[PDB]
């Protein structure tokens, strides 16, 4: 019985860092889409005031 | 009928065992030594 519980385990585990590792890159990508919304910014107001 | 002597042991032989099994006891499926793992559900909770 002890052998199933660890291979249970085993596997749940494995299946959170798989999670954790796709939502780090879906955090970067996340964050570099809005910096470069950021920059969009000063250009398009630049155009706008002139 | 006309012999009341070994029907009971025919009766006793339609168990796993030659004897009833305990009502305290739980079933051979939720005594957590089957051999199968269990769903995803249950072990979650």
């Amino acid at each position: 019985s002890l052998n199933r519980r660890i291979q249970l385990v085993e596997e749940e585990l494995d299946r959170a860092q798989e999670r954790l590792a796709t939502a780090l890159q879906k955090l970067e990508e996340a964050e570099k889409a809005a910096d470069e919304s950021e920059r969009g910014m000063k250009v398009i107001e630049n155009r706008a005031l002139k | 009928s006309k012999h009341l002597i070994e029907d009971l042991i025919i009766e006793s032989s339609k168990f796993p065992a030659a004897q009833p099994p305990d009502p305290n006891q739980p079933a051979k499926i939720e005594t957590d030594y089957w051999p199968c793992p269990p769903s995803l559900a249950v072990v979650e909770t």
